[PDB]
């Protein structure tokens, strides 16, 4: 029996260089080729013939065979290069598929910003004041937003909302808005917005006092 | 894209090719279809070595003699060829389609004694394949190939060309011989597909029927022969020379 | 039967490399969805629309908001534009500073 | 989707030549959940020949319809390890390189049909001041379900617990049935745990006691 | 109302060591309130992953939860590791209570 091994999982870091290995018996005489599979996709060609790459794949990927081994090189790595890879090779008239490799890009991570909007003067002629705290281009998705009301916690009538994560920058934007009525609003002075999230030392507190201008 | 007589040209031929292949040998070269080996790894060089690489024998003269006489045993598996002349072949010998070429390749199916088409696989003993080898100026075809049923190619064509020396020194070129011939050209000494000695007119089945040739990268040519114009593409490895001729 | 797009101005100075925010709130709409458009509409880079939340009493609410350089706001203008189409509304504001005297 | 039953068969379709030049040969490749690729055959149309691979010899069939311009292949008799995602690849006559892999399709099959076993549960064997000791007889490794668990004859109800079945990772169940009673009444008494299954019309009795410490 | 629960935990069959597998159960019998935890040590280290866990609902005239938890070894893992231990972590109880059985000696 003809088996080809390759090793189970490859970590790298954005923009390094990641090395899969197809280790069989003196390979160096088949023609391999690589397939990529994302989660739920059909897998599709990436490399043919060692080195030749079909129409549409980057430059980033290369590869290489000789002796025992055949490299599936990735350089310039990005999120958007994660998924299983196969190797394969033919053999005593039969097809072998070499055993699946997760290639996962660490993601970095990043401190968030915060910014506090005070209510319109518009829409408190309404009767109703919005408090606006925002959090974007933030990493990982875990994290805590807390208001303050004079010293006082707020449980309740806030709503929190987030958007996608975006490929490129593998980042979320997380708004949270708290409403009051007119007259609560008016008897109370300083506002303020807590966070608490990876990548702060401590939590970083944007605050303002109503009236001030 | 187009049918005739015989040439199924287009490159689209139905069902009339001879489906007897055997299995009997244990060579597997059916299943050799799926996938090919590397050119080291399936032993090509010492079936390549028994044919001179570049300069095999030098003038013969000017006059451009005919002495088909025949080439019947060794393969052809490097340029080095006399065919013969073949009209007709029993089709019960045929196992896919027959490729013949202008050049330019076309498909020749089964026919019958009187040339009626026939739609039986090649299965019937009576299948025949009718191809009168003549040249391009006078119809026809230069020559072509096919695989016997025991698993082993074939080739035949017109009269190629003789040349040659006195101390061994015999160099009967199917093909080009440019400078060894006041002026040899395909359309006259071309015999097979070899357009060159290091060329050939690929086709779909090229890798099957020469598979010591994987190794060969692809090229775009045009080609006149006759009065016309042929565009083609032929396959010619990059063994160190200079291809600009 | 609202468009409801109230300013949300940026910080008093905030004057710093460090770019500011600002965005406009739509509220009390419905049915969904709406769509927010900078000026003219060829605005890209920085923009978020955060997706839209269900409000108390079965009203949907929503935010966009922009990170603009500090310096350009002395010159340059934003305009944050709404389409709804069950009002067939569009609707248009500034979002000017906040005079902070 | 749809479970197949097992000993079943199924078919797997791939757009094939009309009766014309092809250029390009199929295959057909299978995905256990994470598990990586597999193969079974491939087919030429230019040349009808198939051919199989080792593992599934015996229960492929591949067969073409020009007319209908499509080619399938019927795998017979499955059983639990046959589902996955069935792919259908379309590579070069000659180069053994397989590209534009097709939508998958998913099959599944529902394991087996066969009977529960039961093992018995030892009551602790030391004293205890309050007097109360916990039986149990449990019942796993049993498809398809329900179950009833009734001890003596279903005369004796004081007290008993039946756990509802939890799914096993292999893919079939598993369950337990306990009973608390008084310590003094062990040995004076006969418990017995009873377990039908009438999907595969077994009874089983089986019997209870403290088990042995190298004393008796 | 607040009833503290009786854990109770059975080694496995003699029977199923010939079938080539292990199944140590750990039960929870009566008590109210429905936050439990149970963690399965064997020789003084922790494991999770491997186990399972089902529950019944009170009964009418009553309040109390019921709570199972199997844990499954492979056949020759069951032969070492001495000593098991089965820990359970809720309220009422003074601390963290922890019945175990040598896997010599019954
Ligand atoms: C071997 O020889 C031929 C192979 O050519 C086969 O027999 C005839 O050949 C056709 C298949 O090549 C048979 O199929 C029908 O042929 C017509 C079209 O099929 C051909 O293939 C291409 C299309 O890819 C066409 O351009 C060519 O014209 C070929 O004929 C139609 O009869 C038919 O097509 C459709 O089906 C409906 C249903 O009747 C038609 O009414 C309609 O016209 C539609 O286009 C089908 O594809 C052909 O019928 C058949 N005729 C005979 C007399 O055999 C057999 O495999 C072998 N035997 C023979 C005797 O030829
Ligand atoms: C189709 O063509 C192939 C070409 O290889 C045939 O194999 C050829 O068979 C010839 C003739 O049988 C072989 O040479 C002779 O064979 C017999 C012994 O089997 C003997 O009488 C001769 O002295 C000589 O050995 C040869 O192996 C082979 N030709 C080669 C290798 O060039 C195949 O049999 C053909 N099928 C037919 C005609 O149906
Ligand atoms: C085409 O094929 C051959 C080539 O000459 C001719 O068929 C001949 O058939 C007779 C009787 O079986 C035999 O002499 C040979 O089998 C063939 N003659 C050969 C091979 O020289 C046929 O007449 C040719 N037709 C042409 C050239 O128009
Ligand atoms: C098959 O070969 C035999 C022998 O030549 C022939 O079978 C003939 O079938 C045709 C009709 O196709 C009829 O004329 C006769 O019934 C059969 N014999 C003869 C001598 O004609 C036929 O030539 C070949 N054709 C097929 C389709 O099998
Ligand atoms: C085709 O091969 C078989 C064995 O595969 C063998 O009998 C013979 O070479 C061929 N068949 C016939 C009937 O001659
Ligand atoms: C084929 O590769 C080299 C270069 O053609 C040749 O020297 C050798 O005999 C073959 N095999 C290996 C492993 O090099």
């Amino acid at each position: 029996s003809y088996v080809l091994t390759q090793p189970p999982s490859v970590s790298v870091a954005p923009g390094q260089t990641a090395s899969i290995t197809c280790s069989g018996d003196k390979l160096g005489d088949k023609y391999v080729s690589w397939y990529q599979q994302r989660p739920g996709q059909s897998p599709v060609l990436v490399l043919y013939q060692d080195s030749k790459r079909p129409s549409g794949i980057p430059e980033r990927f290369s590869g290489s065979n000789s002796g025992n081994t055949a490299t599936l090189t990735i350089s310039g790595t990005q999120a958007m290069d994660e998924a299983d890879y196969y190797c394969q090779a033919w053999d005593s008239s039969a097809l072998v598929f070499g055993g699946g490799t997760k290639l996962t890009v660490l993601r970095t991570v990043a401190a968030p910003s915060v910014f506090i909007f005070p209510p319109s003067d518009e829409q408190l002629k309404s009767g109703t004041a919005s408090v606006v705290c925002l959090l974007n281009n933030f990493y990982p998705r875990e994290a805590k937003v807390q208001w303050k009301v004079d010293n006082a916690l707020q449980s309740g009538n806030s709503q929190e909302s987030v958007t996608e994560q975006d490929s490129k920058d593998s980042t979320y934007s997380l708004s949270s808005t708290l409403t009051l009525s007119k007259a609560d609003y008016e008897k109370h002075k300083v506002y303020a917005c807590e966070v608490t999230h990876q990548g702060l030392s401590s939590p970083v507190t944007k605050s303002f006092n109503r009236g001030e201008c | 894209q187009r049918v005739q007589l015989i040439n199924t040209n287009g490159s689209w031929h139905i069902n009339r090719t001879a489906l007897n292949c055997n299995d009997s040998l244990h060579t597997g070269f059916l299943a050799a279809l799926f996938y090919t080996h590397k050119f080291n790894a399936s032993g090509c060089p010492e079936r390549m070595a028994h044919c001179r690489p570049i300069d095999e024998f030098a003038q013969g003269w000017g006059p451009i003699t005919y002495a088909e006489g025949h080439g019947s045993d060794q393969r052809p598996y490097c340029w080095h060829y006399a065919p013969r002349q073949c009209g007709t072949i029993p089709a019960s010998q045929v196992c896919g389609p027959v490729y013949c070429f202008t050049p330019s390749p076309v498909v020749v199916g089964t026919t019958d004694r009187f040339g009626a088409p026939t739609y039986t696989w090649g299965e019937n003993e009576t299948d025949v394949l009718i191809l009168n080898n003549t040249r391009p100026p006078q119809g026809n075809w230069f020559g072509c190939t096919w695989m016997n049923s025991t698993g082993f190619t074939k080739t035949c064509g017109g009269p190629p060309c003789n040349i040659g020396g006195v101390g061994n020194n015999t160099l009967t070129c199917p093909t080009d011989c440019f400078r060894k011939h006041p002026e040899a050209t395909y359309t006259k000494c071309g015999s097979g597909p070899w357009l060159t000695p290091r060329c050939l007119v690929d086709y779909p089945y090229r890798l099957w029927h020469y598979p010591c040739t994987v190794n060969f990268t692809i090229f775009k040519v045009r080609m006149y022969v006759g009065g016309v114009e042929h565009r083609l593409n032929a396959a010619c490895n990059i063994g160190h020379h200079h291809h600009h001729h | 039967k609202g468009p409801s797009v109230f300013p949300l101005a940026p910080s008093s100075k905030s004057t710093s490399g460090g770019t500011a925010a600002l965005g406009c709130l739509v509220k009390d709409y419905f049915p969904e969805p709406v769509t927010v458009s900078w000026n003219s509409g060829a605005l890209t880079s920085g923009v978020h629309t955060f997706p839209a939340v269900l409000q108390s009493s079965g009203l949907y609410s929503l935010s966009s908001v922009v990170t603009v350089p500090s310096s350009s706001l002395g010159t340059q203008t934003y305009i944050c534009n709404v389409n709804h189409k069950p009002s067939n509304t569009k609707v248009d504001k500034r979002v000017e500073p906040k005079s902070c005297d």
